[PDB]
Formats: structure tokens, C-alpha cells, sequence
RNA sequence: GUAUGAGUAGCGAAAGACAGGUGAGAAUCCUGUCCACCGUAUGACUAAGGUUUCCUGGGGAAGGCUCGUCCGCCCAGGGUUAGUCGGGACCUAAGCCGAGGCCGAUAGGCGUAGGCGAUGGACAACAGGUUGAUAUUCCUGUACCAGUUGUUUUUGUUUGAGCAAUGGAGGGACGCAGUAGGCUAAGGAAUGCAUGCGAUUGGAAGUGCAUGUCCAAGCAAUGAGUCUUGAGUAGAGUUAAAUGCUUUACUCUUUAAGGACAAGUUGUGACGGGGAGCGAAAUAGUAGCGAAGUUCCUGACGUCACACUGCCAAGAAAAGCUUCUAGUGAGAAAACAACUGCCCGUACCGUAAACCGACACAGGUAGUCGAGGAGAGUAUCCUAAGGUGAGCGAGCGAACUCUCGUUAAGGAACUCGGCAAAAUGACCCCGUAACUUCGGGAGAAGGGGUGCUGACUUCGGUCAGCCGCAGUGAAUAGGCCCAAGCGACUGUUUAUCAAAAACACAGGUCUCUGCAAAAUCGUAAGAUGAAGUAUAGGGGCUGACGCCUGCCCGGUGCUGGA
């Protein structure tokens, strides 16, 4: 299974400026320590070390029909790189 | 002044909890009654 | 000896306290400390059982000696000092060995004696015979009930008890409190009456200071409502109208006696005569 | 469901005005100017508690005690980065669970070993910058802890290598009160800096206005000062050992020497950063560029530090740590270089419109910081940094109710009762009765002075002069005396109609109880009394202190009797 921690990339204003440090954000699916996913991001795209960062989210509401609901969690990747860049976005 | 119902995490967790409810012979009995009704938050 | 402080404010007018004119030092063993808890009376259950218990100053416990069984090692004695849990103060003692413990403090002792506890030591303040061989006429205490057990009789400040004469089984004491029986003549005892002797001539003067030592206050009987005591109740000050005088619970408190009728001691005991 | 009361009562303390925007629409939104309010807080940071209220862009159906282009509201997107910070992978207190086990109609009760349990112990990072929102987390610079590899320096696992106990120890390790000393912070007043010179009479200034007046952790050096006597000898002992530790007996040693500790200081860190202002090319005061770092005075219960002296009410435990041996048991130290470091919390409000009170409520909320002038001061009056102008208004200036100000002559005639108001109130000086438990009454009573200028100031103050009706000129700031009852006093009491003469209280006295003590909770095991032992522990009445405390045992209890 150590393929399936990254989920996706977050793309967002903020996300977009660290690509400009060679930082990138990923949603990691919850229950993985840091090395796991260095680990998986050095076997799926031959990069290296500068260690990760990791983060955790609340749920929010909504309101439809009367029909209160929550969202799901997440895990935010900020990883940085030291000497190769990721033309894949 | 002061009114009642100062609230707290830790002791509406260590009074009203699960694992307190089902760490009795009463608590049971307390809990499978609220499961008979259909009720959804058996215990806080 | 006792001071008198001069009567300044109200609540100091006539209050008394000891000098502390022989206590040596005040820093106490450090291997020789337990801790403790102001139970407050309260049992495991979680009730009063006492009445006026609890609430003041901190206490650590010293672990006295009490059987004294090593003997043919003489032991020095190095400093007296002061306790908060007996009401009489404890001397230090050094064996040869190199091993430490406490004492209690005859009235008399002083620093820089040499004290032993044999079977056949001598009869001198300080030492700890066995029952047998304490000549009769004297005066001594700490006196055991079991053998092996330690001391359990006598063993407050300012108290004495003599040795009337011996049998061939047991030995016959004057106890304190002016009653004779008599106790197995394999128990252990020292000589000489305890220490402090005016600790009974201290007027505490405030209700702060009675509150120090953990007391608590105590409402009279007649005050309380009937649903909470026999006596109470009557509008207006009232005189006991029920007969014989009772405790909270029955039990009239002028005049009743309370032995247990079937106790495994009247063998033992010779003229009951002070309680 | 809808009426009456009725378009009535209310709109929940505090100061706004104008100009221009914006827009279908404006007192109520934005911008500007002046004004005004708090400032031991209406200011800054945090712990709970709340749970997306935070930010960006839209909207105006409902909430907003009116209005509303606006919002803590509705819609859409987006924000919470850790080896070092708080917790876990460390230790334990009260308390709880408790393998076996001891009791009990069932249920179950209680408890050993072992554990769980922060409000406590112990432990490796600092300064500045960066965004619309995060920052000991991102970035820059300088560090630190514990480990892993690679070339870089001593071999009988005996242990002369090294390591090293669940054992032997040392240590961790602890109260309150009172002043005294040493530093840094903070504060104040004159030097250095850059700038400009008043349009109201006047004024290029040694002595004129406005303004800024500096910097880590770590490393290296030292150090106001604080604590402690130290050596040998023959012994015991430390369940086996000990070169570690206790201890005895003796001989020398004492302002000494040795050891232990220490706030702080100087350099470095630092060509770095910060800074009054100056300041573009445009959507920017933005990007960017910048002075100087002085002397003297007052100076912390913040720190050395529970350091010292005194007192009695006699003041947590365990791990981390240092050693020693028993000990399995090649050859690990240290070069330097380069790498590895897990999970959980991090937005926001937080004396409040986001918490507890049904509310956008005149109530409650633990901790740290908390400035200037006078001033003992966190008091009072006005103010700095900083924040606010409170969610209905415009008029008129009647009765009446509430909150305030003033009064002729009289001064308790009111009244159940001087309830309420009025009067005194600060600092310095003179002086002060009966009575007494000799300490007190005592701030008893009753009186006098205070401003400004100059001279002399021995030192404090004294002289001379000037003005007002009034000189602590405003706010803050005891009314007193003569007798009686009750209660000795400081305390405590009916949350929400009674705070006393009620209870407590120190002292008095009777009585019980010899330790598996009486007594109490429980059917019992088990507990408290107590790790106590008659100078102790329970029960009943009386209530400092002084002088005292008479008569009756026929009746009712209690104890003794045979």
C-alpha cells in the first residue's frame, strides 16, 4: 500500500507560491508519519530529502433542506526538495 | 453571581462518560435502556 | 520552665507556652522520616466516624524505636529534638555499628550517654531490661504486653508506674491511673518516667491555637434540633428533661460503665480503681 | 386562529458636528477634520470554555429592540507547518482499578503484588524578517541534544582496555515572619543628531522649539558575593563483595587552606539587523536609502534567594543524576566529514456582542505586564503608548416622580426614633481626665501653622517683604462627650424578609476507657480513634478575669451488695 498515501495535489494561491521554492502540497491520507510519505514521494517521482511537512483540518456545515452535514478530514503535504523539480502540473 | 453549569471537558467525560457507564451492573442497565428506545447519543 | 506573655491584645492575655530550653537542634535524621495523612476522620468508606478531627499544620512521621533489641552494643545518644505527633520529645542514638534510630526521652537524660540493653545490663535511666530482672520498687515504662511486640503501656510525658513485687508467673505492676494487674515477666521496659513534665501547665489562650493542633469546635448538646439529638429542642433555655444525661445516641454519659462484661483480662486484673 | 387593552408602555447607563464619497434609496456604511471618554484600565499576553465566529470576494428574504449599501447574518473560495514550545514514547501525591486473596441469599463488598493519576518533579533555540490570514513552526544567521555511517591512533572480558545492576549508598528534598546588602530592568534630567524660523505684542537663542537618542542565545574570559572545617590512626558494620557509604575511640588542624556555588560584566556573535526621517517609474509613504548611540540622578519581594536572623503551630513521594562492587561480557576515545530524528495542540474571542446567566443582558470569570506630573501609594485629578464615541431620534423647556445645586430668620419645635441630609476629615506643633486586668483609655478633649518673593540656608528652619474674602485654595481623607443593660474579646450564623443579647470560643467540672481501649460506619471481612497509649482519647453541662459556689438522698436514674 505504499503507493496509496498521496491522495492529490492541493492547488491553491498559497500552494501556488511555494512552487516557487520548490515546495509542494499533496493531500495525504490520514494515518502516515512523515517518513512513510518521504519515503512513497522518493519512489514515485526520483526526488530526495528536505524534510516533509504534514498539518491536520476540521470538518465545517452545510445547509441544504434542513440537512446539516459535515465534510470529511485531511492532511495536508508541504514537501521540499533539494536538487530536482516536478514538471507535473 | 455565580450560576451552575460551569462546564468542563474532563469531568462531563469522567462522570457522564462511556467506559464510566460501562464499568458498572447499573450503567448497563442505564445503557440498554437508552438502546431500546432508538435513541441516537447512547451516552456522552 | 513556662513563659507568661504580656498581656497586649485581648487575645493574648493570659496564653502560655514551653521555653524549649533543652530541645538541641531542630533539623531532624533524614532516614528516620515517613509520611502521613490528616485523615479528618474519615474511613475508607468515606464518613465521620470521630467527631472534631482535622484541618491544620502538616506533619511528617519519625519512626521511634520501640522494642530495643540490640543488645551488648552500647548506643549514644547525640541530640534530643522536638515532635508534633507524641506530646514528648525523642533523643538520636549512635551504635558503635554505625547504625541509626530513636528513643523516647527520659525525664533526665542528657547528651553524651551510654546506654545498653541486655539481660543483664544495669539499672540506670536510659536502659531497657527485661521484665524479670528489674529489682522491685522501681520505676519504670514503655512496658510491653506481648513479647516481641514492642512498647504498648506507658508512654506519655510526666507518667509512672512501679513494680510492686514479682511472682513466679507474671509479674505484678502499679500502673499510672492507680490500678494493678499483672503482665507476662518476658516483656521488655526501660527505667524512669518520660519527659516533659509541665506539658499539662500550658494555658492555650486563643481559639486559633487550639485550631493549630487539628481540634475543631464541638456545639454543646442542648442547642441542636430534637430530630438531631436526644437533648435538644425546648423553646427557651432548657433544662435536661429526660432522665440520665445521653450521648448523641443513647448511652447515658454520668455514672455508666462500659468494660465488656466477658473480657479475656479479669484474670488479670487486680482492683480497677480510677475510671 | 384571532381580537380588547393600543398605535399605549418600552427601545436595556456614557458627546458628537461638518465636508466629500458610495449608492434606486443615507443621521445610522467609507474617507477627512476638529472635538470628547478610559487609561492598575474600556491597553498587551495567556489558562480554561466556546467550536470556523478568522481572511478574501458577492448579497439584503429572515436575525440587528429603528435605519441599514453594513455585520459575529446568507452565498462562494481559502487559511491552523515544530528534534528544541505544552502533553505522549519519564517519576510520583490525594484518589481509583486491583492477578492471587479474605468476607457475603444472588447481585457483590474490601484488599496484597502491580498499575493508572498534574494542580507537583526532571529535561536540548535565540534575534530579526516575511503574508490576506500561520510563525521559538516558513526564511536568514548563529547554536544546541541523542544517535548512524566513512577515512582519520589500544587487545588474557582476566580485566592493567573499556561497560556496568531490578543490590550497597550520596542526592534530589521542601514552613512562616522580619528587616539589611548586591545587580539588571524601568524611570527622570542635561549631551550628540539630522529641520525649519513663526504673520497676534515679542524673540537667531551657551539659556529655542519639534523630534530619535540601540541590539540577542551560544561561546570565550571574570565574579559583586554566598555556603561549608579539614587530615591521619585501631576499630566495628553495610543479607555475599566494595577502593563506595555509615559509625565508634583517639592524635593534629580553625581569621587558614581545600571544596561547592553564583546573579551579573567585557569581547565575540555583528560588514548582520533595527531607526527620526528622506524617499520613486504606476496601479505606493510602497520599493529603496538613512543620524547617533553621551553624562548624571532616583532605582525594584524582578534576581542572587528560603541567602541570613528569629519563631513554633515543627514544615510531600518517586524518577532523572553521581558513585561501588557482583557482574555477561574482541577494542572503545577522538578526531572531523556527512546524515536520521515519531504522534497530538497551534485560525479567532478570551473583565466579552464569540464564556457562565433563555438576550448583541448595568451581574460572575484563575494568572502575568501595567507609564508621567505632584504624591507614602496600583489612592485621587489630568494625561503617554493604545482604544473607544455604546445600535432609535428631532423638538418644546408644563404638572408630577427620580438623581443633583442654593437659601433669609429660627436651629430638633418634625418624628415612634436627628432615619435621611448637614457638620469633622490631610501634614506639622502644643497638650490631654476619670478609670485599670497597668498593656490601655488616646487620633480622648481642646487648641495653633500651611500661599508667593528675596536674604541668610550651619543642618533643619529663621528673618524681611507682597496679594486675596478665603493660601493641604479643586478631588481623595475620624463628628465628639456623659451614664445604664447584654455579651468578655478577633470570629460564625438563616444563599433570597431577622446578623443579635444566638453558636463558636480559651478556662472550669463530672464521667467513661489498660489497648484487639472505650466510640462510630458496615450483616462481615475491613476500617477511622492511631502508626496514638491516661499530662492520652470520647461523652455531658458552664463559658475570659476577680470574690464565690448554702440546705435535702425521702421519689427517679447510676454504681456496689449478697
Amino acid at each position: 500500500e505504499l503507493l496509496d498515501v498521496i491522495k492529490r495535489p492541493v492547488i491553491t494561491e498559497k500552494s501556488m507560491l511555494a512552487m516557487d521554492e520548490k515546495k509542494y502540497t499533496f493531500e495525504v491520507d490520514t494515518r502516515a508519519n512523515k517518513t512513510l510519505v518521504k519515503q512513497a514521494v522518493e519512489s514515485a517521482f526520483d526526488v530526495k530529502v528536505a524534510n516533509v511537512n504534514i498539518l491536520n483540518v476540521r470538518p465545517k456545515f452545510k445547509r441544504m433542506g434542513k440537512y446539516a452535514g459535515y465534510t470529511k478530514k485531511r492532511r495536508k503535504a508541504i514537501v521540499t526538495l533539494t536538487e530536482d523539480s516536478k514538471e507535473i502540473q | 453571581m455565580k450560576r451552575t453549569y460551569q462546564p468542563n471537558k474532563r469531568k462531563r467525560q469522567k462522570v457522564h462518560g462511556f467506559r464510566k457507564r460501562m464499568s458498572t451492573k447499573n450503567g448497563r442497565r442505564v445503557l440498554a435502556s437508552r438502546r431500546r428506545k432508538g435513541r441516537k447519543v447512547i451516552s456522552a | 520552665a513556662i513563659k507568661k506573655y504580656k498581656p497586649t491584645t485581648n487575645g493574648r492575655r493570659n496564653m502560655t507556652s514551653s521555653d524549649f530550653a533543652e530541645i538541641t537542634t531542630s533539623t531532624p535524621e533524614k532516614s528516620l522520616l515517613q509520611p502521613l495523612k490528616n485523615n479528618a476522620g474519615r474511613n475508607n468508606n468515606g464518613r465521620i466516624t470521630v467527631r472534631h478531627q482535622g484541618g491544620g499544620h502538616k506533619r511528617q512521621y519519625r519512626v521511634i524505636d520501640f522494642k530495643r533489641n540490640k543488645d551488648n552494643v552500647a548506643a549514644v545518644v547525640k541530640t534530643i529534638e522536638y515532635d508534633p505527633n507524641r506530646s514528648a520529645n525523642i533523643a538520636l542514638v549512635h551504635y558503635e555499628d554505625g547504625v541509626k534510630a530513636y528513643i523516647l526521652a527520659p525525664k533526665g537524660l542528657e547528651v553524651g550517654m551510654r546506654l545498653v540493653s541486655g539481660p543483664e545490663a544495669d539499672i540506670k535511666v536510659g536502659n531497657a531490661l527485661p521484665l524479670e530482672n528489674i529489682p522491685v520498687g522501681t520505676v519504670i515504662h514503655n512496658i510491653e504486653m506481648k513479647p516481641g511486640k514492642g512498647g504498648q503501656l506507658i508512654r506519655s510525658a510526666g507518667t509512672s508506674a512501679q513494680v510492686l513485687g514479682k511472682e513466679g508467673k507474671y509479674v505484678l505492676i502499679r500502673l499510672n491511673s492507680g490500678e494493678v494487674r499483672m503482665i507476662l515477666a518476658t516483656c521488655r521496659a526501660t527505667i524512669g518516667s518520660v519527659g516533659n513534665e509541665q506539658h499539662e501547665l500550658i494555658n492555650i489562650g486563643k481559639a486559633g491555637r487550639s485550631r493549630w493542633m487539628r481540634k475543631r469546635p464541638t456545639v454543646r448538646g442542648s442547642v441542636m434540633n430534637p430530630n438531631d439529638h436526644p437533648h435538644g429542642g425546648g423553646e427557651g433555655k432548657t433544662p435536661i428533661g429526660r432522665k440520665a444525661p445521653v450521648s448523641p445516641w443513647g448511652q447515658p454519659a454520668i455514672g455508666y460503665k462500659t468494660r465488656n462484661k466477658k473480657a479475656k483480662s479479669d484474670k488479670l486484673i487486680v482492683r480497677r480503681r480510677t475510671k
